[PDB]
């Protein structure tokens, strides 16, 4: 949710943010919460294996 | 009895019998090197090797 808030603010700020430095910081907040949101979603379960393993499947 | 132990028949796929005999032996001798219990056909060392061969051939391809 917080990642979407920053990302949407980044899109609006293209036209309405006064300072380039301020827009850069908003975009930095977008990227920061994107990684944290991705980690939080991903770490809850194990990583699934590949479905295609040629050197094993050929046996 | 021993002299009649092996019953031998030659016929066609439409069940037309061409020859019937009874002898003390039959033409065939069957070889096995090793055998898994419950199976009549054997399993030899080249059968043990083929999964390894399959991996090698895939690697070379």
């Amino acid at each position: 949710s917080l990642y979407i808030v920053y990302h949407l603010a980044s899109m609006l700020g293209i036209s309405v943010t006064n300072s380039d430095r301020m827009l850069a910081r908003i975009s930095q907040g977008m990227e920061m919460w994107e990684s944290r949101a991705l980690f939080a979603d991903a770490q809850s379960s194990v990583t699934l294996p590949f479905r295609h393993n040629p050197y094993v499947d050929v046996r | 009895p021993e002299k009649e132990r092996y019953q031998y028949v030659v016929m066609t796929s439409s069940k037309d019998v061409l020859l019937e005999q009874s002898n003390s032996s039959w033409p065939w001798v069957v070889y096995r090197m090793r055998r898994l219990t419950g199976e009549i056909r054997g399993r030899g060392p080249s059968l043990s090797a083929y999964p390894t061969a399959a991996t090698i051939n895939q690697a070379l391809e």
